[PDB]
């Protein structure tokens, strides 16, 4: 049982430092964020 | 390196001058930012 | 609009026969206030 939990949080590692797109659920509120902002900057340099 | 009332050439606002790093080419005589707006000046005086 | 503009490149290259790969932008050379219509143009070649 020990040995099954070792070799699984061992995954753990492989899997957050392998791919990119583990951690997509977060990095997808940063980017939500950031187009909202650069949207609302980009608004300025519109004439009306 | 203080806060002024700038108008170069009636382009106009406020802000701090400082010297740029940025390699304008000779025919380059404003700078734009990401966000679409004016952030480096050529002095219209001397070609700094 | 009465200008007219020329943007221009210089580069060194080592090929026979054909317009060359890669990338490089044309610098503004000089604009001139020339005002005149244009439809077609010509080139001079060296004799
Ligand atoms: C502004 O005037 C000074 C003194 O005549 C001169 O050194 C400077 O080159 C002038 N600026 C331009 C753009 O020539």
């Amino acid at each position: 049982i020990a040995n099954q939990f070792n070799s699984a949080i061992g995954k753990i590692q492989d899997s957050l430092s392998s791919t990119a797109s583990a951690l997509g659920k977060l990095q997808d509120v940063v980017n939500q964020n950031a187009q909202a902002l650069n949207t609302l900057v980009k608004q300025l340099s519109s004439n009306f | 390196n203080k806060c002024v009332n700038f108008n170069f050439n009636g382009l106009t606002g406020t802000g701090v001058l400082t010297e740029s790093n940025k390699k304008f080419l000779p025919f380059q005589q404003f700078g734009r930012d990401i966000d679409d707006t004016t952030d480096a000046v050529r002095d219209p005086q001397t070609l700094e | 609009d009465g200008y007219f503009k020329i943007y221009s490149k210089h580069t060194p290259i080592n090929l026979v026969r054909d317009l060359p790969q890669g990338f490089s932008a044309l610098e503004p050379l000089v604009d001139l206030p020339i005002g005149i219509n244009i439809t077609r143009f010509q080139t001079l070649l060296a004799l």
